[PDB]
């Protein structure tokens, strides 16, 4: 019912008197444990009178105190912290800088509709202040009141007043007015930011000089967003930036590089800004994998998009993309794809005697990811796909069953974007029949034994001593058993008349896929049909396959260069999948 | 049968635990974790009932506090749901107008109380008025 | 009492740290094993408060490795107090040590073998609480005579009672069958409910293993249950319970009753029969108090006799009134209500005297069911369904998961979508029944739907099709949705490619739009699944010669030929050959109307 | 910009948080609970989106720190904040630990809305913060392997062997569920070299408890390492109780048709990646002692009812992950005991599968001999996950 919920003594009830007590060092531990009390869920709205009243104090870490607690409730319970903005008020006119800005925050975290009659005039006084500090938080504020709903007409004289301390002394102060604007304008009417841009560009520039770790980074934001229109105008707007290989090792770069890279658009190289800048732009990309782990993935999928557009800038730095043992999975990933990428027709001969290290670690899923990663270097890079090859066997003859099968199925694709020139190989491939558990491995196996069905006197018993188990397979097993069983038999006869039968057997008659059925029809309707015709749409070359898969739209690429910094640049994808 | 009853607050705290089965410190330590991630996370909605591993567990909350009885799963659901409130009256009487530093302050008293209400994971005594009577006389010896 | 204790406890709380609290539970233990190990007694007051701030560190976590011998002196005192908190020591930690068993078996001798109810309690409350088979050896033979004794206090046979049945539970060997059967069995008539209550959970144990032996309860159990659910406001004013008499003894003694078939004596039979019905009664009668603590102690009595009414399953009108009264909780407030109404109903669904009664609510669960929030309960409501659905049932029942299906939230669709496939197959009268579930079934709850499931329709489409421009439309304007998911596209890109046919025709289903809309499917499905549509596609150039030249050009293109797939690749270039070289009559012969499936 | 920080604790409880836009309810926490703190086959990253919130987050220690919001903010900044975030912490109060965090529950809070207004990394280097921040934190402080071992090959093995136990309800309610595992070594190594041992997070270091013992070759201080003993041996043991995966579900439909006939259909569901085979798959549904016979169906592996067994037992050599299949039997019941509901027995599973029900992964073992001649590189790895049942129960 109300069972244990007395205020007549307990735990609320004794914190309540120590909150009137006369004694403000016990008021100041009272209050603290208040604030647990929330924290741990408990009930102290019965408390809010007794906290409010200690504010009327002298006394600084006591009156930060109860802030603390009304803050709680800002958006926990907005209607509890209301019940004292008429303290607010007259509290954002005390001297200490450090209580005006205290109040204002505040005011600006709570969200009900009477939240205007109160803000709108102590923070049009708050913009105007000896401190910067705290027009360094009226500014933020701006911000928090557009969100509580309004175009406020007053709001156009905000909208403004956040310009005018733009050109402000203090780069806390300016670097913040910024921030609060570029999110102000992304809820957007045709015109806001709007350009007195010369000065704009000019002061910004100087701001994000003298600026802390995060002034620099929302500035170099604000920035990419405009555009310029000439040479020289873009060329000195990214001399200035330039030194930005900065502080904040990670975002301070990163929002540097998407800068110099939208304003990647001039007359290169009359004389030589373009080359400068591409030289200047390998080595702070390049040091941010020497930082955290998490910031390294994103300055990673950021490498990734930045080396399809410009692949100049990091060509001869493959280096910093090897793989470090003990790095985290997801950054093993990224770091792998990048070397795909960055994969020269030179380098080759080292960057295989390092996927050559990774297959044979003893994280599994990234040993699979290498063996892949061996087939992805030589179907872009001819003048090793051979060395590779050899490579891949070292791997089979160690004998690790799923170093075996993925180095199998890499083989495939190998043996297709290079036909007929490894067909020795197959009997040393042959070998290996026992231990293919995996579903792909066997039809990379399969589809092998069906080109160059041939080469191989032996190829009739290796199909027999699959049929056995025909089912207990992958649907994707069979598939590729029938189509290389009739790639068999549109050459060897007779001796093949032995099975064909209890194969096509299955597939149209046995087997449930009907998607296996239809494509086993399709083929009794060609060989116990017309052994001729058959040949001409079945054997028929394959066309040469290129590097299909790991490259993005160029059209995206550009739209997710322009979003360099944000989360677009790790998902790859344009913000509007999350609005 | 009752195989224990828990008293616990929101924090996860113990203020009671009473065992009615044989379990060592650390089995008893990682119930009293468990009873506490299941009955937090529910929601005035949900029932007051929920199966707890090979058993059940019956529970509500007052104020800070959770009751809970855990018993078997053929027993009577709302019988020990009323019986947790039938214990937290004589507890409120008890201790005039309970609160949760009652239950800490004295907690040897409420294994008095848990004694008289519920013995051998059964019900013992029901009456709040005869429990009140013995709990008051008990209170006046030396 | 304890000003030593109060401060202990305080300070651990104003400490402002787990380090902090160690400290001074340190500092405590430092004290408390001088003043034990220490020369100047410690009076009585002391060894009480000091055992006791053992024990409450004890329930802080840490270890207490000592003072087991200073609680059990604790025993010996004459001190109600000092004893008290000496028995709750041992109680809570229970030592080993051969010794200190010893000592404690004495101090219980003693405190039983007083005659004060107070220390007997104590006594009799240690032995249920620990039980160790000492404890039994010790006392088991004593308990039954203390039980039995016509002089022993009220309160002392409650706890007898109930210490005897732990010792019954851990130890039975020690707790044979003697003498004292028949006064256990007739404090059932005792004035004192408490002792009542007692006695009915030990004998119900007992009745157990030992039925034939208390046999005699039955009556003595009716008798009692009648009067209690029968006397007015001015009785049993004691255990009156929000206006419920005994609410907790008659759920006892209802479930005495369960350890035993209907009463063998017809009057008895006669007066449970008059009992139930009077519960069953009061159940329609409207509140005596709003307070949900009178509905709760109401209805925990009827749930026992609901059950206790289950486990006779020999007399027809309780079940029905049983399960009209259930079907009234449905549609309650009180989640916890529906949940045990949803719950007590799947029983009744097995029985024959009940299952159709069940029937007769069908539409009230189906209509809770479509407004519960609680997810328990939901499941509750649909595992009742599939327990009542016949022949009769089976459209309707599966009308409404369908449709349930469209909202329902996702922590129940697979319990669903499962119960459906299922239902589809044990009842449907006729193949086209059937056909149009499981295609609305994957439409809405397809990826769900298992591998037989989609397949296995149209192993039967077969036998008998005339429903192929049926599942086409369906297929189809469900393929128009900007929604639609996987398996559709599947079954979807399935039948419209073997028989689009008889849909190419309506002008706004034409095989342009047929084909473009599959193709705004393909670049975002599976490779089996492009592998369909890349054979969808080339029956398509077949029976519509009309769009072959918009198919050839996806098919040499390069994200079909230079395909990494081997089917992808494979079936791309196949394909696109078949269409551009032999003839037309072999392009016929090759995509033509599908022969069709055996029978298993 | 950032729009909500959570400090949560191991068990994922949140500690300590502040939402700075009120686009972030109780679903943002949950989601962050169940998605990320209780992965289970999910692939981490530092990044995740779900229902269009995004969720940043580093583990210190037992505690996860986590940043969210739904909108297109500055990725890196994110992550920067967040280690400085963590430098400041650190010099008031030191580690970051719950027990910490629990302690300077107000000074967090005065950091907080300091460190970081409406969501923007605001400045907060140590000694630049002390003018507006009152609070103080509050502190608190051979024998096994013979030398001289040669081999041509420097081999070793690793075998991650679990046992996955499991009680779940008709409705699936994991009621309990346990693991209990071991990394059984086998190491054919020159010399005597230290090997450098690196796992995922998922072990921390009739109840079942969490524990994990280790061989006495093993020191801690991230990482294990040790010289092994030559041959085989045991790494660590283990149990574990979070975020199991468990290979399959069980559905069962038992209906009883009055009290003669018994209808119990029965439904198993792989619930691991399609690539992987579990095989020597059992399933064993009971049957009550006055049963006639029973016709059963299946039309995937066989069945068979066994009367001394008491039991129908279905076998299975193969299932790849994410299928289904379906055994139905009907059943044939003579009523003689006239009363005494049929108690029924759970239905058991065996099964073997090729990866650790616990989670747990194998992410590197470095070896280094000091003396002798070779190094890592030339060391051959295999490693195996066996994960098998135990009890592995479901009601019906
Ligand atoms: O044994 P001592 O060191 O002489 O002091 C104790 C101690 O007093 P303090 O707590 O102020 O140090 C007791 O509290 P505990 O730490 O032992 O629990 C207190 O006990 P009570 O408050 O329960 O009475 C007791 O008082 P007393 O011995 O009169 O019962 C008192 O001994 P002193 O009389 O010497 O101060």
């Amino acid at each position: 019912s109300k069972y244990f919920t007395t205020n007549k003594k307990g735990e609320i009830f004794e914190l309540k008197a120590e909150l009137n007590n006369e004694k403000k060092e016990k008021r100041k531990e009272a209050v603290k444990k208040v604030i647990a009390a929330m924290t741990v869920g408990k009930d102290v709205s019965s408390l809010f009178p007794d906290v409010v009243n200690c504010m009327q104090t002298d006394n600084l870490e006591l009156k930060k105190l109860v802030y603390l607690y009304l803050m709680n409730y800002a958006k926990s319970q907005p209607d509890m912290a209301i019940m004292a903005v008429n303290s607010f008020v007259k509290d954002c006119e005390d001297p200490n800088p450090l209580i005006r800005a205290l109040a204002v925050r505040t005011m600006g975290c709570i969200r009900v509709d009477k939240i205007t009659e109160y803000l709108c005039e102590p923070l049009r006084k708050c913009l105007k202040d000896e401190d910067p500090y705290v027009r360094k938080t009226a500014a933020v504020c701006v911000a928090k009141l557009h969100d509580i709903n309004a175009q406020m007409v007053e709001d156009q004289g905000f909208l403004d007043s956040l310009r005018d301390l733009i050109a402000d002394s203090n780069p806390m102060v300016v670097a913040n007015a910024v921030a609060a604007l570029s999110e102000i304008s992304e809820s957007h009417p045709n015109s806001n930011l709007l350009d007195l841009n010369p000065q704009n560009i000019n002061k910004l520039l100087t701001a994000l000089n003298e600026c802390t770790e995060w002034g620099q980074i929302f500035i170099l934001d604000c920035l990419s967003n405009y555009n310029p229109k000439d040479d020289r105008e873009a060329q000195s707007i990214c001399e200035r930036v330039t030194p930005r290989l900065s502080h904040a090792n990670s975002a301070v770069v990163l929002s540097a590089v998407k800068v110099l890279m939208k304003f990647l658009e001039l007359l290169p190289k009359d004389s030589d800004y373009y080359n400068m800048l591409l030289k200047k732009l390998a080595p702070p990309l390049v040091t941010l994998l020497s930082g955290e782990p998490e910031v390294q993935y994103v300055a990673l999928r950021n490498i990734n998009l930045i080396v399809q557009k410009r692949p100049e800038i990091l060509k001869q730095e493959i280096k910093v993309f090897f793989v470090k043992y003990n790095d985290p999975i997801y950054v093993k990933l990224e770091k792998l794809d990048i070397m795909i990428r960055l994969a020269s027709q030179a380098n080759i001969a080292q960057v295989l005697a390092e996927l050559k290290e990774y297959a044979t670690e003893v994280d599994v899923d990234f040993v699979r990811k290498a063996v892949r990663a061996i087939g992805r270097c030589a179907i872009k890079v001819e003048q090793s796909a051979e060395r590779c090859v050899s490579t891949l066997l070292d791997l089979i003859q160690t004998k690790v069953n799923y170093v075996v099968q993925e180095a199998i199925v890499v083989i495939r694709d190998i043996f297709r974007k290079y036909p007929n020139k490894y067909e020795s190989i197959i009997a040393t491939l042959c070998e290996n029949l026992d231990s293919l558990d995996e579903p792909d491995a066997r039809a990379a196996m399969i589809w092998i034994v069906g080109e160059y069905a041939e080469r191989i006197d032996n190829a009739d018993e290796l199909l027999e001593s699959f049929l056995e188990g025909f089912h207990d397979e992958s649907t994707q097993v069979q598939l590729t058993l029938l189509t290389a069983i009739v790639k068999l038999f549109l050459k060897k006869p007779s001796e093949t008349q032995e099975l064909v039968q209890q194969v096509l057997s299955l597939a149209t008659q046995d087997s449930d896929n009907p998607d296996l059925r239809d494509r086993g029809y399709i083929y009794w309707r060609l060989l116990s049909t017309d052994p001729v015709t058959a040949k001409e749409v079945v054997l028929s070359e394959k066309p040469l396959i290129s590097e299909e898969t790991d490259l993005i739209e160029p059209t995206l690429l550009d739209e997710l260069i322009c979003h360099i910094g944000s989360l677009a640049s790790v998902y790859h994808k344009p913000p509007n999948a999350f609005v | 049968m009752i195989r224990f009853i828990l008293i616990q607050n929101r924090a996860g705290k113990t203020r009671l635990a009473k065992w009615y089965m044989q379990f060592d410190d650390d089995e008893k330590q990682k119930l009293i974790e468990e009873v506490h991630a299941v009955v937090t996370v529910r929601d005035a909605k949900h029932t007051n009932f929920v199966e707890f591993r090979n058993f059940k567990i019956i529970y509500r909350r007052y104020a800070g506090l959770y009751f809970c009885i855990c018993v078997d799963v053929n027993d009577n659901n709302l019988a020990y749901l009323e019986a947790i409130h039938n214990f937290v009256e004589v507890l409120n009487e008890y201790f005039h107008n309970v609160c949760e530093l009652d239950l800490v302050f004295n907690f040897y008293k409420v294994y008095t109380v848990v004694d008289e209400m519920f013995l051998a994971g059964e019900i013992r005594e029901t009456s709040q008025t005869k429990v009140l009577k013995q709990l008051l006389m008990l209170q006046s010896l030396e | 009492g304890m000003r030593g204790l109060a401060v202990f406890i305080s300070d651990i709380r104003n400490c402002k740290s787990k380090e902090a609290e160690i400290k001074r539970i340190n500092k405590e233990l430092a004290n408390i094993r001088s003043k034990f190990k220490g020369d100047k007694a410690l009076d009585g007051y002391s060894k009480k408060k000091y055992v006791c701030k053992l024990l409450f560190i004890f329930l802080l976590g840490h270890d207490i490795d000592f003072g087991h011998m200073e609680a059990v002196n604790l025993l010996s005192s004459n001190r109600y107090t000092e004893k008290q908190i000496g028995y709750l020591f041992i109680s809570v930690l229970v030592n080993s040590n051969s010794e200190l068993i010893r000592l404690i078996n004495n101090a219980i001798k003693n405190d039983l073998a007083s005659r004060n109810p107070t220390f007997m309690g104590l006594a009799l409350h240690c032995i249920a609480n620990v039980g160790s088979r000492e404890m039994a050896e010790a006392f088991a033979g004593e308990i039954p005579k203390i039980l039995v004794a016509g002089d022993t206090m009220d309160s002392v046979k409650q706890s007898a009672a109930l210490c005897l049945l732990r010792l019954y539970r851990t130890s039975p060997d020690l707790v044979p069958m003697g003498d004292w059967t028949s006064r256990v069995v007739h404090l059932l008539n005792d004035q004192h409910l408490g002792v009542v209550t007692a006695a009915t959970s030990l004998i119900t144990t007992l009745a157990q293993k030992n039925p034939e032996e208390f046999k005699t309860s039955v009556s003595l159990a009716v008798s009692r249950l009648s009067r209690i659910v029968t006397s007015a406001s001015t009785d049993l004013q004691d255990y009156t319970y929000y206006f419920v008499p005994a609410p907790w003894l008659s759920v006892k003694l209802l479930r005495l009753l369960q350890c035993y078939p209907p009463p063998e004596d017809p009057a008895v039979r006669g007066r449970l029969t008059e009992c139930l019905e009077t519960i069953l009664n009061k159940a329609q009668e409207p509140p005596k108090s709003k307070k949900v603590q009178h509905s709760n102690a109401k209805n925990a009595v009827l749930f026992e006799a609901i059950s206790l009414i289950i486990h006779h399953d020999s007399e027809p009108n309780l079940l029905v009134r049983a399960c009209n009264q259930l079907g009234q909780f449905l549609q309650h407030r009180e989640t916890n209500l529906r949940y045990l109404a949803l719950e007590s109903m799947c029983t009744l669904a097995s029985s024959e005297f009940s299952h159709e009664a069940v029937k007769t609510h069908i539409e009230t669960v189906i209509n809770a069911l479509k407004t519960e929030r609680d997810v328990s309960v939901r499941q509750r409501a649909v595992d009742l369904l599939y327990a009542m659905c016949d022949r009769s049932n089976a459209q309707q029942i599966v009308a409404e998961m369908l449709s349930y299906l469209e909202t329902a939230d996702y922590s129940i669709r697979e319990e669903i979508v499962l119960k459906v496939a299922i239902l589809a197959e044990k009842y449907a009268v006729d193949y086209t029944w059937y056909v149009d579930t499981i295609l609305n079934l994957i439409r809405i709850a397809g990826d769900y739907v298992s591998e037989e499931v989609w397949y296995r329709v149209i192993q039967i489409v077969i036998n008998r099709d005339d429903v192929q421009g049926y599942a086409a439309k369906t297929v189809f304007e469900a393929l128009q949705a900007p929604a639609c998911h996987e398996n559709l596209v599947k079954v979807g890109g399935y039948i419209l490619g073997e028989f689009g046919n008889l849909i190419a025709g309506d002008p706004r289903s034409s095989p342009l739009i047929q084909f473009n809309l599959l193709h705004s499917k393909f670049h975002l499905c599976s490779v089996p699944t492009r592998a369909l549509l890349l054979s969808t596609y080339i029956k398509f150039v077949n029976l519509f010669p009309e769009v072959k030249a918009t198919i050839q050009d996806v098919l040499r293109s390069d994200s079909q030929l230079k395909n990494a797939d081997v089917e992808l690749q494979q079936r791309a270039v196949e394909y696109l050959r078949l269409s551009t070289v032999a003839s037309t009559d072999i392009l016929a012969t090759v995509l033509e109307e599908m022969p069709p499936f055996p029978e298993r | 910009m950032i729009g909500g920080l959570f400090i949560y604790n191991h068990k994922g409880e949140v500690l300590i948080s502040r939402v700075y836009r009120d686009d972030i309810g109780r679903n943002a926490v949950d989601a962050f609970r169940v998605n990320v703190i209780h992965a289970r086959q999910q692939v981490r990253s530092p990044v995740t989106n779900i229902a269009r919130t995004s969720f940043f987050h580093v583990k210190r220690s037992n505690i996860w720190l986590a940043a969210v919001t739904k909108q297109n903010v500055n990725a890196a900044m994110v992550f920067e904040f967040l280690y400085k975030m963590c430098d400041v912490m650190a010099a008031y109060f030191g580690k970051i630990s719950e027990e910490n965090i629990k302690n300077n529950f107000v000074l967090i809070y005065e950091l907080l809305d300091e460190i970081l207004d409406f969501g923007y990394p605001q400045n907060s280097e140590t000694g630049a913060l002390k003018t507006f921040i009152t609070q103080q934190g509050i502190k608190s402080q051979i024998g096994w392997r013979r030398e001289g071992i040669k081999y041509r090959r420097n081999e070793l093995f690793l075998d991650v062997l679990e046992s996955v136990n499991l009680l779940m309800s008709p409705q699936g309610q994991v009621l309990s569920a346990h693991v209990s595992g071991r990394v059984v070594m086998k190491s054919y190594l020159s010399g005597m070299p230290e090997c450098k041992f690196g796992m995922n997070d998922k072990i921390v270091i009739s109840i079942a408890i969490d524990d994990c013992t280790f061989h006495q070759c093993v020191r801690l201080s991230r990482s294990i390492s040790f010289i092994p003993p030559d041959g085989e041996f045991e790494l660590m043991r283990y149990r574990t109780t979070k975020d199991i995966i468990l290979p399959f579900r069980v559905i069962p439909l038992v209906r009883e048709v009055g009290r003669t006939k018994l209808e119990v259909k029965v439904v198993i569901k792989s619930n691991f990646k399609p690539s992987l085979l579990a095989q020597k798959i059992e399933v064993r549904i009971p049957t009550p002692l006055n049963t006639s016979g029973v016709q059963v169906i299946c039309m995937k592996g066989k069945a068979k009812y066994k009367a001394s067994e008491n039991a129908i037992v279905w076998k299975i050599k193969r299932m790849a992950g994410m299928k289904e299949s379906q055994i139905s039997a009907e059943i044939e019941l003579l009523p003689t005991n006239d009363k005494k509901k049929w108690a029924r027995p759970p239905i058991s599973m065996n099964f073997e599968v090729p990866f650790a029900p616990s989670g747990l992964k194998v992410r590197y073992l470095k070896v280094f001999e000091p003396k002798l001649n070779y190094s890592d590189h030339d060391v051959i790895k295999w490693v195996r996950y066996i994960g098998r049942s135990g009890i592995y129960e479901t009601r019906c």
